Protein backbone atom coordinates (compact mmCIF):
# COMPACT_ATOMS: atom_id res chain seq x y z
CA UNK A 1 0.00 0.00 0.00
CA UNK A 2 1.21 3.49 -0.96
CA UNK A 3 0.09 6.94 0.14
CA UNK A 4 -0.45 7.87 -3.52
CA UNK A 5 -3.80 6.08 -3.68
CA UNK A 6 -4.68 6.85 -0.03
CA UNK A 7 -4.36 10.56 -0.85
CA UNK A 8 -7.04 10.96 -3.52
CA UNK A 9 -9.65 8.71 -1.90
CA UNK A 10 -9.36 10.41 1.48
CA UNK A 11 -9.70 13.87 -0.09
CA UNK A 12 -12.66 12.68 -2.15
CA UNK A 13 -14.28 11.20 0.95
CA UNK A 14 -13.84 14.52 2.81
CA UNK A 15 -15.69 16.40 0.07
CA UNK A 16 -18.72 14.27 1.02
CA UNK A 17 -18.06 14.07 4.78
CA UNK A 18 -18.06 17.84 5.26
CA UNK A 19 -18.95 17.50 8.95
CA UNK A 20 -15.89 15.26 9.33
CA UNK A 21 -17.50 12.65 11.55
CA UNK A 22 -16.26 9.81 9.35
CA UNK A 23 -19.49 9.01 7.51
CA UNK A 24 -21.51 10.16 4.51
CA UNK A 25 -25.21 10.71 5.16
CA UNK A 26 -28.04 11.11 2.68
CA UNK A 27 -27.96 14.81 3.47
CA UNK A 28 -24.28 15.05 2.57
CA UNK A 29 -24.49 12.76 -0.45
CA UNK A 30 -27.43 14.82 -1.67
CA UNK A 31 -25.60 18.09 -1.04
CA UNK A 32 -22.71 17.04 -3.27
CA UNK A 33 -25.13 15.90 -5.98
CA UNK A 34 -27.15 19.13 -5.82
CA UNK A 35 -23.95 21.16 -6.07
CA UNK A 36 -23.33 19.37 -9.40
CA UNK A 37 -26.69 20.41 -10.81
CA UNK A 38 -28.48 17.24 -9.77
CA UNK A 39 -31.88 17.05 -8.08
CA UNK A 40 -32.05 13.68 -6.27
CA UNK A 41 -34.99 12.66 -4.13
CA UNK A 42 -34.35 11.38 -0.64
CA UNK A 43 -35.62 7.96 -1.75
CA UNK A 44 -32.92 7.92 -4.44
CA UNK A 45 -30.28 8.95 -1.90
CA UNK A 46 -31.37 6.12 0.43
CA UNK A 47 -31.28 3.53 -2.38
CA UNK A 48 -27.76 4.65 -3.37
CA UNK A 49 -26.40 4.38 0.18
CA UNK A 50 -28.12 1.03 0.67
CA UNK A 51 -26.18 -0.46 -2.25
CA UNK A 52 -22.81 -0.01 -0.46
CA UNK A 53 -23.94 0.15 3.21
CA UNK A 54 -22.52 -3.14 4.49
CA UNK A 55 -23.44 -2.84 8.20
CA UNK A 56 -26.95 -1.50 7.49
CA UNK A 57 -26.44 1.56 9.70
CA UNK A 58 -27.70 3.85 6.92
CA UNK A 59 -24.57 5.88 6.12
CA UNK A 60 -21.35 5.31 4.13
CA UNK A 61 -18.07 4.98 6.06
CA UNK A 62 -14.58 5.06 4.58
CA UNK A 63 -14.02 1.29 4.15
CA UNK A 64 -17.39 0.98 2.44
CA UNK A 65 -16.41 3.90 0.20
CA UNK A 66 -13.09 2.33 -0.82
CA UNK A 67 -14.74 -0.98 -1.42
CA UNK A 68 -17.27 0.67 -3.67
CA UNK A 69 -14.63 2.54 -5.63
CA UNK A 70 -12.75 -0.62 -6.27
CA UNK A 71 -15.76 -2.71 -7.17
CA UNK A 72 -17.01 -0.40 -9.98
CA UNK A 73 -18.89 -2.57 -12.61
CA UNK A 74 -17.05 -5.77 -11.77
CA UNK A 75 -20.07 -7.17 -9.91
CA UNK A 76 -20.47 -10.68 -11.18
CA UNK A 77 -24.09 -10.16 -12.25
CA UNK A 78 -23.31 -6.83 -13.92
CA UNK A 79 -22.91 -8.29 -17.43
CA UNK A 80 -26.00 -10.48 -17.09
CA UNK A 81 -28.10 -7.53 -15.89
CA UNK A 82 -26.83 -4.95 -18.38
CA UNK A 83 -27.14 -7.51 -21.22
CA UNK A 84 -30.60 -8.52 -20.09
CA UNK A 85 -31.43 -4.81 -20.08
CA UNK A 86 -30.40 -4.98 -23.76
CA UNK A 87 -32.50 -8.04 -24.65
CA UNK A 88 -35.57 -5.97 -23.73
CA UNK A 89 -35.15 -4.03 -26.97
CA UNK A 90 -33.88 -6.98 -29.00
CA UNK A 91 -37.28 -7.93 -30.41
CA UNK A 92 -35.96 -10.99 -32.26
CA UNK A 93 -33.56 -12.73 -29.84
CA UNK A 94 -30.46 -12.91 -32.08
CA UNK A 95 -28.14 -11.36 -29.49
CA UNK A 96 -27.81 -8.43 -31.91
CA UNK A 97 -29.42 -5.00 -31.97
CA UNK A 98 -29.19 -2.47 -34.74
CA UNK A 99 -27.28 0.73 -34.17
CA UNK A 100 -30.34 2.71 -35.22
CA UNK A 101 -32.54 0.73 -32.83
CA UNK A 102 -30.06 1.34 -29.97
CA UNK A 103 -29.82 5.07 -30.64
CA UNK A 104 -33.64 5.17 -30.82
CA UNK A 105 -34.15 3.50 -27.47
CA UNK A 106 -31.19 5.22 -25.85
CA UNK A 107 -32.36 8.70 -26.83
CA UNK A 108 -36.14 8.24 -26.48
CA UNK A 109 -36.38 6.56 -23.06
CA UNK A 110 -35.90 7.94 -19.53
CA UNK A 111 -32.57 9.44 -18.45
CA UNK A 112 -32.20 10.33 -22.11
CA UNK A 113 -28.77 10.10 -23.64
CA UNK A 114 -27.16 13.26 -24.98
CA UNK A 115 -26.82 13.40 -28.75
CA UNK A 116 -23.08 13.44 -28.07
CA UNK A 117 -23.14 10.67 -25.43
CA UNK A 118 -25.10 8.46 -27.82
CA UNK A 119 -22.71 9.25 -30.69
CA UNK A 120 -19.82 8.01 -28.53
CA UNK A 121 -21.82 4.97 -27.41
CA UNK A 122 -22.62 3.88 -30.98
CA UNK A 123 -19.07 4.50 -32.16
CA UNK A 124 -17.90 2.02 -29.47
CA UNK A 125 -20.81 -0.41 -29.80
CA UNK A 126 -20.80 -0.93 -33.58
CA UNK A 127 -17.20 -1.78 -34.35
CA UNK A 128 -17.92 -2.74 -37.97
CA UNK A 129 -19.92 0.38 -38.75
CA UNK A 130 -22.63 -1.76 -40.39
CA UNK A 131 -25.27 -0.77 -37.84
CA UNK A 132 -25.34 -4.11 -35.98
CA UNK A 133 -24.29 -4.24 -32.31
CA UNK A 134 -23.40 -7.57 -30.77
CA UNK A 135 -24.58 -6.20 -27.42
CA UNK A 136 -23.08 -9.10 -25.44
CA UNK A 137 -19.60 -8.23 -26.75
CA UNK A 138 -20.35 -4.57 -26.10
CA UNK A 139 -21.39 -5.38 -22.53
CA UNK A 140 -18.33 -7.61 -22.09
CA UNK A 141 -16.16 -4.67 -23.17
CA UNK A 142 -17.82 -2.27 -20.71
CA UNK A 143 -17.62 -4.92 -17.97
CA UNK A 144 -13.78 -4.88 -18.07
CA UNK B 1 -39.68 -3.37 -18.82
CA UNK B 2 -38.20 -0.63 -20.99
CA UNK B 3 -37.58 2.45 -18.84
CA UNK B 4 -35.70 0.65 -16.00
CA UNK B 5 -33.74 -1.15 -18.72
CA UNK B 6 -32.83 2.10 -20.46
CA UNK B 7 -31.82 3.46 -17.05
CA UNK B 8 -29.44 0.57 -16.41
CA UNK B 9 -27.80 0.90 -19.83
CA UNK B 10 -27.53 4.68 -19.52
CA UNK B 11 -26.01 4.47 -16.03
CA UNK B 12 -23.55 1.80 -17.13
CA UNK B 13 -22.46 3.85 -20.16
CA UNK B 14 -21.95 7.07 -18.13
CA UNK B 15 -19.89 5.15 -15.58
CA UNK B 16 -17.75 3.50 -18.27
CA UNK B 17 -17.36 6.97 -19.77
CA UNK B 18 -15.88 8.58 -16.67
CA UNK B 19 -12.57 7.17 -17.77
CA UNK C 1 -5.04 20.85 -6.88
CA UNK C 2 -8.58 19.55 -6.29
CA UNK C 3 -9.27 18.02 -9.72
CA UNK C 4 -8.39 14.34 -8.99
CA UNK C 5 -10.58 14.52 -5.91
CA UNK C 6 -13.48 15.97 -7.91
CA UNK C 7 -13.14 13.41 -10.71
CA UNK C 8 -13.25 10.70 -8.02
CA UNK C 9 -16.39 12.24 -6.50
CA UNK C 10 -18.13 12.18 -9.89
CA UNK C 11 -17.11 8.57 -10.53
CA UNK C 12 -18.41 7.55 -7.11
CA UNK C 13 -21.83 9.09 -7.80
CA UNK C 14 -21.95 7.29 -11.13
CA UNK C 15 -21.09 4.01 -9.40
CA UNK C 16 -23.93 4.56 -6.91
CA UNK C 17 -26.27 5.45 -9.79
CA UNK C 18 -25.24 2.37 -11.70
CA UNK C 19 -25.73 0.09 -8.69
CA UNK C 20 -29.20 1.48 -8.08
CA UNK C 21 -30.32 1.12 -11.70
CA UNK C 22 -29.09 -2.49 -11.45
CA UNK C 23 -31.12 -3.19 -8.29
CA UNK C 24 -34.20 -1.58 -9.89
CA UNK C 25 -33.97 -3.65 -13.07
CA1 LIG D 1 -20.56 13.24 7.79
CA1 LIG E 1 -22.30 1.98 6.86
Amino acid sequence: LTEEQIAEFKEAFSLFDKDGDGTITTKELGTVMRSLGQNPTEAELQDMINEVDADGNGTIDFPEFLTMMARKMKDTDSEEEIREAFRVFDKDGNGYISAAELRHVMTNLGEKLTDEEVDEMIREADIDGDGQVNYEEFVQMMTA
Amino acid sequence: RRMPAANLIQAAWRLYSTD
Amino acid sequence: DIMPAVKTVIRSIRILKFLVAKRKF
